[PDB]
């Protein structure tokens, strides 16, 4: 990746996509969990951006399957 | 020499002092890389013991900012010289004209992009034929104070080295004239008797008995600063009177 | 002065001179000066910065 | 304690010396991208040393650490592909001196190269202000993956073309790149090729080679 | 020892769409991406062997500055249109096709005659187009067979004549890596043709005939 | 449709040091590009002879300075890298120097070795001044491209001299018309190389069109 326009609009505020994106990022580092689009070499932080734009991954995602494997 | 001067080099450089300007005219006795003596003319012959100059020329010898001081002889044997002309080029002096840069054949051309706000190309051939390097020559300085619990100790023997470190020092721990040492090789072997009075009282009856380690030394040597090759020229050594010399 | 001096060699009057393009081979249009300006080399080395 | 210099109220605001720093001389890096920082193999292998020393022991070339920090002392190749893998894709910062701006402390991608001089894109020295006479740059690098992220999305050097104060760009062709276009675009009277019909842009640029 | 050079591994050929490819060699020494690049650039541009159009005439003009009733178009335009036409022919150096038609619509080239060995590697390359039922386009093309370029002027209507088949022909160089030594050149060549053979094929021919013409030293 | 391949009509030697070839027949657009990548390949891809280490007998280290010579010792490794030498078969090869008396050092008094060859005797290395001044020296001399500074490569006595392995200084090709031939369009492209003399005309540009020919062979078959 080398913009980050398209992911702008998908989580619109230029900085919960920061944080979102480091959440999924840290998820997919050490807490295993691969990425849900193949990767090109590219960091895990680039996957999340990638994934990101490409409206699989959002907060309101993420916060559902913790909740869901917390209730486990 | 440079290729568009003002005449104005020639009085720089001999005025400025680096050039071993002559002071009797007459003939060169015996050049040398270190040494020119001057056989004087007869008529500027002193009323006696005349024939003499022995300009010592300063052989390589560090600068105020790293710059070697090098002044050779620009005199074939046997030519005969004038009263104040110049026996030897000093730094940056040839034939007596001071040459500060060099020249280098330029093409004023934007070319693909690397000349883009000020740079500048340069062809291999200027740094093949090396015509762009000095010889800076640096002056690291190692002491040996003597702090609380005993002096500072400079023998070669150090704990927690290899023997890599040790293979090019000399026995008393100072490295040999001409070593091509590299970053973090030791210049000098210098160490420091374990810090201070520590632990517990108990460490004061320890130091009553004295410890018991043969070590009982802390590797305080100075090394080449990272980042800089370098092959040492001279290793001068001063003592403090009262002090008997070592064998470096 | 300049231009005799050159005319004394057989350089061209102008300064300038054409320049072929060595990555190439071929030839730059607009001709080129090529000159001897004494460059100096100032101790800001980059190994010291 | 709570008053001068040392008092520790301002303290955080007189100046840190910030680790996985660095500096050089700058050089002009035609070839780059708009979003690459050539950056020196010799300061290179000593900013990302502990990431190289990660992904050397996870990956087993040397799994105790003094091993690994001996290697990479030792030069041995394989910890040029690791450091390799590890700028794959890591911002680094570079901050000019007086960073007056807010484009100042505009963050690139690295990519490496021999000898030691950060390169740096054309086009985007200008809001850097540096002029290639000796100007010297710092890289910084973010750590946390939170900073990574940030110096990814809201720093990097393809997400600020245009410049806080005035909305029109500041990535503006300068110097030589519009005498090039300006050279490459011109009316001449009469030339070689005059009155002719070629073919859209494609036998234009076969006519010109 | 100083006869070893690093050979490139054929790496790239990645072929977008049918015509236009990328090929990319690393790695190679210092410089060599340069001269490999403009040795091929040029025996690619100036020299490679081909067919084109060369001369047309219409039956009823024979100035170049006029027009044919019916004809959206003007005699430029479909001057400009065959010289973009991309055909192949067998080993016969040249021939001569008619385009007799009358219609209304575009013309394009799958309107044009077979005749045997010539075949026509776009048929639906557009050349004309006619509005009235009533105009009739008839007109005669002559091909060649050539290895370069011949503008109009270096020469009964005149067409500049592209024999060679490859249409664009860009080369750059990026340092690549090997271990330590990182000023290697990679070749990254992306060439394009009108149609007629493959950017591989081209390239092999190229390389082709720099190395015969090489071999007389070696 | 046929190209007329070429061929090296002539090699004169115009000089000792530099000299000039002739190529043809070639056809059109071909002259500029052979000339072009021969220049470019040769200016580079050569092998020399250049000499690369020097243990002189009382000389400890570079920066000091011996007696009876004149010349510092860095300006004796500076006419030492200049020097050219002749050498085949060997790969590497040490030759010996121990003249002594007032007079020039030229690389003539050089020991005498085998295959190797002096090619410029004249080359001055050093002087001497003092009757009972003797230089003893050990000359290394490898075979290699381009150019190989001292640390890149990298006792006491074992001075490093940066290599400067090539034989060719300046390349120039011209293309010409030739001969009617019946045949108009055939381009003779001369070619002038200035080398040190350590390498022909002839074996230089036939070793550049074997290095060519190999690179663009790793061209002709492609996936
Ligand atoms: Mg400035």
């Amino acid at each position: 990746r080398v913009t980050v326009q398209d992911a702008v609009e998908k989580i619109g505020n230029r900085f919960d996509l920061v944080l979102v994106a480091a959440r999924r990022a840290r998820q997919m580092q050490v807490g295993g969990k691969d990425p849900l689009v193949p990767e090109e070499n590219d960091k895990t932080t680039v996957i999340a951006l990638r994934e990101i734009e490409e409206g699989l991954i959002n907060n309101q995602i993420l916060d559902v399957r913790e909740r869901q494997e917390q209730q486990e | 020499k440079p290729l568009v001067g003002t005449g104005m080099e020639r009085a720089v450089a001999v005025d400025s002092g680096v050039t071993a300007v002559a002071k009797r005219g007459g003939v060169v006795q015996y050049v040398d890389a270190s040494r020119i003596v001057i056989k004087v003319n007869e008529d500027e012959m002193y009323p006696g013991e005349a024939g003499i100059d022995i300009y010592n020329l300063t052989k390589y010898t560090r600068s105020n900012q790293n710059t070697c001081i090098n002044q050779m002889p620009c005199v074939s044997l046997g030519e005969p010289v004038e009263r104040g002309d110049v026996l030897a080029d000093g730094p940056s002096t040839d034939l007596g004209e001071l040459a500060l840069g060099q020249n280098m054949r330029v093409a004023f051309m934007p070319w693909n992009g690397y000349n883009f706000e000020d740079s500048i190309l340069v062809s291999e051939r200027v740094v093949q034929e090396d015509r762009f390097t000095t010889i800076h020559i640096q002056e690291l300085a190692c002491v040996s104070r003597d702090t609380k619990l005993g002096p500072e100790e400079i023998t070669a023997d150090i704990p927690n080295v290899g023997e890599a470190a040790l293979s090019k020092l000399d026995e008393s721990g100072i490295v040999y004239i001409g070593a091509e040492v590299t970053g973090g090789d030791i210049l000098v072997g210098k160490v420091t008797p374990k810090g201070e009075t520590q632990l517990t009282p108990e460490e004061k009856l320890l130091r009553a008995i004295f410890g018991e380690k043969a070590s009982d030394v802390k590797d305080s040597s100075l090394r080449v600063p990272n980042g800089v090759s370098g092959t040492v020229i001279d290793v001068q050594v001063f003592t403090r009177d009262g002090v008997e010399k070592d064998k470096r | 002065e300049i231009k005799e001096l050159l005319k004394l060699g057989d350089l061209p009057t102008s300064g300038q001179i054409r320049l072929y393009d060595g990555r190439t081979g071929e030839q730059f249009e607009r001709p080129v000066t090529v000159g001897y300006m004494y460059m100096l080399k100032l101790n800001h080395l980059v190994d010291d910065k | 304690m709570i008053k001068g210099k040392q008092g520790r109220f301002r303290q955080n605001l007189l100046g840190k010396r910030v680790d996985y720093s660095g500096r050089s001389v700058i050089t002009v890096g035609p070839y780059l991208r708009l979003h690459q920082c050539g950056l020196p193999k010799k300061m290179a292998l000593e900013l990302f040393k502990p990431f190289i020393y990660g992904k050397l022991e996870l990956r087993g070339l040397a799994t105790t650490i003094k091993a690994a920090k001996k290697m990479v002392e030792r030069e041995e190749a394989v910890v040029w592909d690791i450091l390799d893998e590890v700028i794959r894709e890591h911002p680094v910062l570079l901050n000019r001196a007086p960073t007056l701006h807010r484009l100042g402390i505009q963050a690139f991608e690295p990519v490496l190269i021999e000898g030691k001089a950060i390169q740096l894109h054309p086009l985007v020295c200008a809001a850097y202000n540096a002029d290639f006479d000796g100007d010297q740059m710092a890289v910084h690098v973010p750590l946390t993956l939170e900073a990574q992220l940030e110096a990814r999305a809201l720093m990097m050097s393809t997400n600020n073309i245009l410049s806080p104060a005035n909305g029109e760009p500041i990535i503006v062709p300068s110097q030589d790149v519009v005498l090039g276009l300006y050279y490459m675009t011109r009316d001449c009277v009469n030339a070689k090729g005059e009155g002719m019909v070629l073919t859209g842009p494609k036998e234009a640029e076969r006519l010109y080679r | 020892s100083v006869t070893e050079f690093l050979k490139p591994r054929l790496v790239d050929i990645e072929q977008v769409s049918s015509t236009h490819a990328k090929v990319t060699l690393e790695p190679l020494e210092r410089g060599f991406g340069h001269t490999l690049g403009n040795a091929l650039r040029r025996i690619l541009l100036s020299s490679m062997p081909g067919c084109a159009v060369t001369e047309v005439e219409i039956d009823g003009v024979l100035h170049e500055y006029s027009t044919k009733e019916g004809v959206q178009e003007d005699i430029l335009e479909i001057l400009l249109n065959l010289k973009g036409l991309a055909v192949r022919v067998q080993g016969k150096d040249e021939v001569i096709l008619t385009l007799n038609k009358s219609g209304i619509g575009p013309v394009t080239a799958a309107d044009i005659t077979h005749d045997g060995d010539v075949e026509i590697v776009k048929p639906q390359h557009v050349i004309c187009h006619l509005t009235d039922e009533n105009a009739s386009i008839s007109m005669r093309i002559k091909v060649q067979r050539g290895r370069g370029y011949v503008p109009a002027s270096t020469r009964r209507l005149l067409v500049d004549a592209c024999y060679s088949p490859v249409e664009r022909i860009a080369y750059n160089v990026e340092a690549a890596r090997v271990e330590q030594r990182t000023d290697l050149d990679k070749l990254v060549i992306e060439m394009e043709t009108n149609g007629t053979i493959d950017p591989e094929e081209a390239i092999r021919r190229a390389a082709t005939i720099l190395a015969e013409q090489l071999e007389a030293f070696v």
